[PDB]
């Protein structure tokens, strides 16, 4: 039901890499920070689209 | 070689051209980019308003047809008839000289008699 | 002569396009990335009709961006060699003549135009025949078969096609009727 | 769009020449001190690297500029020495006439089922393949060319032989031309092939005998100016100097001989190209005495350091990294909607300040150095899309490493905490996963740049995330030496600390406000604060736990607990019940590495937010 | 699959360590303490 | 940064930090592979297009990036008469 | 594994098949890589030295993830 340490980072940092590039973020408005923290408060909110298709 | 790999091909008639020009110069009312054809597209539209001796539909349908009178008239060759219009033995001559079978006088004439529908009037 | 391509290709959707439909999405890229250039298998890229079916998003390690495997509609154009068309003179010169049979223009000589001596008229714009008096210029209809295709560059403006008039059944419609007779 | 895979083989004349971008004849350098190009060997639509463009329709200037290939046609066939031994192993294994691998139909059969079942063990292949080479050689009845005596080869280094028939007893040794062997080898199906070493599609057996040598590019043949010639062009100028002597022979007359003679030659110097070291084979050497090194010879033959000093007032994934080295390591930020102004204002500082930056990088590419000009009309519309190098941050992303790098442990991520002086600062609990003290001890600190490596380190490196060692199942970060004796002092019989130092130093943790410092076990003697109580502080309400301290032992032994089936007489078994430390005492049983079972219980039953505050608090 | 398998693919072990528990995230070798799990009950 | 060095990354399994540190931050070379070849592609200046060896001009051919080393190396084992052919993995 | 106890270097695990970068870089190994590559049959991969030897992101660690997004919207 849950991700792996290895997804969650990968996932994170695909996020943050889509945010440095442009690509608008979802619900954010108030902060003030790097892409990264952008998408790792994302990932806190649960709204990273990113999804881990595992092999099975 | 157009995308990783071509699925399906077809040969078109000059009047179902006419129509997708149409469309995609129409699709422009396409705001954020606007997407104006390039040059020899705007000329190609042109040409095919000028040269599209049928309707899109009765283009279709007579490509259809030509393509089921004979084992020897393809899509492509089909497209072509339907392009030119061909009024007698001399049109289909010169349509059929570097082809693989020159049709007899009297298979010429079935070809033009199908043709001799769908012709304009006007 | 047309022909109706279905491809199913790969497009990467650019991260900064993440706010519109996949279709649209991949058909402007797709239309950034193919119209305006001939494929010398399939000739000029008219335009990308639409795009049919896209599947899932996949994230490559490096990039970012989304790429999909889509399914898209195409419009190309081939002139093959001793096919015969039908065209309009689009421009007048001292040595050959530019007739419009599609999206390109195909060059026909000037000792490939009639049965008949032929010279160029300088003060004006046409070819002159000196037994008969058939004259060729600006916006005429004629009907010529291709004799050569010289595919260099994928610029649809440095590739050239070249045709003749000088055979039975060819030339300009109000030759080829009254000669039916 | 990257690898997935790599399929070795053997390259064909077809390949060889098709990859080639003009075929050399002229066997000749550059010549001389003045004007290095001609028309054979050197830059005739080949590679360029000179400070001159001009190359093989690519154009391409000597910076950035893939090596074209070139081709040689031999004017003969010539055994290629990598595999002679194979070409043996295959020639008396296989029938001359006929093509077969001189096997019944049965030993095939049974023989390719057994050769499925080991298909990806190189190691286990080979046993099979000479036990099958062993079983063709003894046999001269093949079942494909209604057997014709076969004359056993010989060979070496790179010459064979067949003991063939014509006399009678005889036994006279047929010479073997690579004309004959390459010819013999293009009859063998593809179907035999597998039985093999070989390939039918990937690696063909007469490829073995090449009949068109590949030229290696120019830019693999770099001259090394004082010019150094390069060796590989050398004895390429000898093997074509002999190639073409052969070819201009043959044309000729043909007194057989001579060309047998030039042939062995040309077969010698190819020989030499492919391996100069190689055995049986006068290496040949350059005008000195030193041999020339060839192909086998070829392929054979953001970071900062500094002293450390301890800092347990910092947190413990934190790094104390020196200003001035946080001034010189840049991280690279892309200008977007959130950090438009920090980044402009960083750029605005100029190199200088604290929070400043040194270079910045345009869309287009073009780095800008911020030294000389100004930070005024450089800093500018920047627009979303730029990328500035700001100056290292508090919090930024950053691996700390002390070598040797023992276990993974090594080498950990770290949060900057810009400190001025010169030193890194390890928060004191990390030392025994860096195996690292003081009396002179310096680490690294790594930098990294894009997104996805910062963030992978982040998550995945943390020192929170590591506080457990994989060699065992324990902590591996935890209390060193004082924090044990603190622990001690802390947890005592006698442990009453007056309301001054309570409430004074618990400003080294936090949590109060209302139902957590109340309300003074002790009123007794006066009202003071029970070191138990105050320890009891931090740990959840409902961790119930207890284990036995380091004093329960010798005749203080004893035991006495009673299970549930409240006062407190007790003092060994350390007993924790929900946060109230009812008895025992903290030592190196009860917190620092190695242990097993306080620490354990807090990072496996809440791991990665409480197991850092627990920890932090602690030692302070 | 959760399983040890060398770049060949080879299986090396059908399940890594037998059980597939990681020793870093083991009580000190046992896969799962279960004398602790069971006393917490409160 | 050597070989345990390498083997810290790869115990906490940080890939992309590998890359990152030892290759993206010096000499990345782009080749071009041909999909049913497997030998290297060419590009061409002056006129700006693409073509591989066995396959001419119409073959669309992929790009990979990869460290200049690895490049040399199949070179060198293609001047060995020896064909490493490159098995392409779609994106 | 492999049916026989067999030492962890050179004579033993590591000197058994992987792939042919695994022991191409062996070392300047005559005898070896020049060996193993002169003959030329087949190659897989998906090891981890190769990887990293070529330019690729290895196969461990995050390596073996596939990431997926609808893109709408
Ligand atoms: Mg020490
Ligand atoms: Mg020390
Ligand atoms: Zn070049
Ligand atoms: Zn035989
Ligand atoms: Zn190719």
């Amino acid at each position: 039901f849950r991700y792996t340490r290895f997804e969650k980072a990968r996932i994170i940092g695909a996020r943050a890499l889509q945010i440095a590039m442009g690509a608008p973020v979802l619900i954010d408005v108030p902060e003030g920070i790097t892409p990264l923290q952008a998408a790792l408060l994302e990932f806190e909110k649960g709204v990273i689209p990113i999804t881990v298709i595992r092999p099975s | 070689m157009i995308g990783r790999k071509k699925l399906e091909e077809h040969y078109i008639t000059i009047a179902e051209a006419k129509e997708l020009l149409e469309r995609r110069h129409a699709e422009g009312l396409a705001e954020n980019p606007e997407e104006p054809m390039f040059y020899e597209a705007r000329v190609s539209l042109e040409h095919a308003e000028r040269f599209a001796k049928l309707k899109p539909e009765q283009a279709r349908e007579l490509k259809e047809k030509l393509m089921g009178l004979f084992d020897w008239i393809n899509e492509r060759i089909a497209a072509k008839l339907v392009d030119i219009l061909p009024e007698d033995y001399l049109d289909i001559r010169v349509i059929f000289a570097k082809e693989e079978y020159m049709p007899t006088p009297e298979e010429a004439e079935e070809i033009i008699k199908v043709i001799d529908e769908y012709r304009p009037l006007e | 002569m047309y022909k109706l391509l279905k491809v199913k290709d790969v497009v990467r959707i650019p991260p900064r396009m993440f706010t519109m439909d996949p279709k649209e999405a991949a058909k402007i890229v797709l239309r950034e990335t193919y119209e305006g250039i001939y494929d010398r298998d399939e000739g000029v890229v008219l335009a990308i009709l639409d795009v049919e079916e896209i599947s899932e998003g996949v994230i490559v390690p490096g990039d970012g961006a989304t790429y999909h495997e889509a399914i898209f509609n195409v419009l190309v154009w081939e002139p093959r060699n001793q096919e015969v068309v039908e065209g309009e003179v689009v421009e007048m010169m001292p040595y050959g003549a530019f007739i419009r049979i599609g999206p390109m223009d195909g060059l026909v000589h000037i000792s490939q135009l009639m049965d008949d001596y032929v010279v160029f008229d300088e003060k004006n714009r046409q070819f002159i025949g000196k037994e008969t008096n058939r004259v060729l210029k600006l916006g005429d209809y004629v009907r010529a078969r291709i004799i050569g295709v010289s595919v260099k560059s994928r610029v649809i403006r440095e590739n050239k096609i070249n045709m003749t008039m000088r055979q039975p059944g060819l030339g300009k419609f109000e030759w080829i009727e009254k000669e039916k007779k | 769009k990257v690898i997935g895979s790599i399929e070795f083989g053997i390259l064909s004349p077809q390949e060889i020449r098709k990859m080639s971008a003009a075929e050399i004849t002229v066997p000749d350098t550059y010549d001389d001190d003045g004007y290095p190009i001609e028309g054979g060997l050197m830059d005739k639509r080949l590679g360029v690297i000179d400070p001159g463009l001009r190359c093989e329709t690519c154009g391409a200037r000597a910076g950035e500029c893939p090596g074209h290939f070139g081709h040689i046609e031999l004017a003969r066939p010539v055994i290629h020495v990598g595999f002679a031994k194979t070409i043996h192993r295959v020639l008396e294994s296989t029938c001359r006439e006929c093509g077969r691998i001189k096997l019944t139909d049965e030993e095939i059969e049974e023989y390719m089922q057994k050769f499925e079942v080991m298909g990806d063990r190189k190691g286990a292949v080979d046993k099979l393949i000479k036990e099958i080479h062993k079983k063709a050689k003894e046999r001269m009845v093949c079942p494909h060319c209604g057997a014709p005596q076969f004359p056993i080869k010989f060979e070496r280094p790179t010459i064979y032989w067949e003991l063939r028939k014509d006399e009678e007893g005889n036994e006279y040794k047929h010479r073997m031309m690579p004309s004959e062997v390459r010819d013999r080898l293009e009859k063998i199906p593809d179907k035999d092939l597998p039985l093999l070493g070989l390939h039918p599609e990937k690696s063909r057996p007469e490829w073995m005998v090449l009949t068109v040598l590949p030229v290696p590019p120019v830019t693999m043949r770099p001259s090394i100016t004082l010019r150094a010639e390069d060796d590989l062009t050398h004895k390429l100028v000898d093997i074509i100097r002999i190639n073409n002597r052969l070819k201009s022979n043959i044309e000729a007359g043909a007194p057989q001989l001579i060309i047998e003679d030039l042939w062995d030659l040309l077969q010698y110097h190819v020989t030499t190209y492919i391996n100069n070291e190689t055995s049986g084979v006068p290496p040949a050497k350059h005008k000195s005495g030193r041999p020339l090194k060839t192909l086998a010879q070829r392929l054979k033959g953001f970071s900062a350091r500094t002293v450390i000093s301890p800092d347990p007032m910092i947190s413990i994934n934190e790094v104390g990294v020196p200003l001035a080295v946080a001034m010189e390591l840049t991280v690279p930020e892309k200008v977007t909607e959130f950090n438009y102004e920090k980044l402009k204002q960083r750029v605005l500082n100029g190199p200088e300040k604290y929070p400043g930056a040194n270079y910045v990088i345009d869309p287009e590419g073009r780095r800008i150095r911020l030294m000389e000009s100004n930070r005024e009309l450089i800093a500018e519309k920047l627009d979303i899309g730029w990328t500035v190098e700001r100056h290292l941050e508090d919090g930024d992303v950053v691996l700390f490493n002390r070598q040797p790098s023992l276990h993974r442990m090594s080498i950990m991520a770290h949060r900057v905490r810009v400190m001025p002086y010169r030193t890194f600062r390890l928060n004191l609990p990390v030392c025994p996963p860096y195996n690292a003290d003081f009396d002179g001890d310096e680490m690294n600190l790594h930098v990294p740049q894009t997104e996805e490596a910062q963030a992978e380190a982040k998550i995945l490196m943390e020192v929170q995330n590591h506080i457990i060692s994989p060699r065992y199942g324990g902590p591996l970060i935890a209390g060193i030496q004082d924090h044990i004796s603190g622990g001690y002092l802390l947890t005592r019989e006698g442990a009453y600390f007056t309301r001054y130092e309570v409430e004074q130093m618990l400003m080294f943790a936090g949590m109060d406000v209302n139902e957590l410092p109340e309300p003074d076990k002790y009123e007794n003697g006066e009202p003071l604060w029970s070191g138990k109580t105050i320890f009891s502080l931090l740990l959840p309400d409902d961790l119930t736990i207890w284990y036995r301290n380091k004093l329960c032992d010798e005749p203080e032994r004893c035991e006495a607990l009673e299970k549930l089936i409240r006062k407190l007489a007790y003092d060994g078994f350390v007993y924790i019940q929900n946060g109230k430390l009812l008895s025992g005492a903290v030592d190196k049983k009860a917190y620092g590495r190695e242990d097993g079972k306080l620490l354990d219980i807090i990072v496996r039953e809440y791991g990665v937010e409480r197991a850092r505050q627990f920890l932090d608090q602690v030692t302070k | 699959d959760g399983t040890v398998r060398d770049p060949t693919g080879i299986i090396v072990q059908f399940k890594y360590g037998e059980d597939g528990v990681d020793p870093m995230k083991s009580w000190q070798g046992k896969t799962v303490d279960v004398d602790r799990v069971i006393v917490r009950t409160l | 940064f050597g070989e345990m060095e390498r083997d810290v990354l790869i115990g906490h399994g940080a890939a992309m930090l590998l890359i990152e540190r030892l290759l993206e931050e010096s000499d990345k070379t782009e080749v071009w592979v041909c999909e049913s070849c497997g030998h290297l592609a060419l590009e061409d200046k002056r006129r700006g297009k693409v073509y591989c060896p066995v396959c001419g001009e119409d073959e669309r051919i992929s790009k990979v990036e990869m460290s200049y080393a690895f490049k040399l190396l199949l070179d060198e084992l293609k001047a060995m008469v020896i064909r490493p052919s490159l098995r392409l993995k779609d994106r | 594994l492999d049916g026989v106890i067999r030492p962890i270097g050179r004579h033993g695990i590591v000197g058994e098949k992987a792939s042919v970068l695994a022991r191409a870089a062996f070392e300047i190994t005559t005898q070896h890589l020049f060996a193993a590559a002169e003959r030329g049959e087949v190659d897989p991969l998906n090891g981890v030295v190769e990887n990293v030897l070529i330019g690729q992101p290895v196969p461990v660690g995050t390596g073996i993830v596939k990431l997926a997004m609808s893109l709408p919207l």
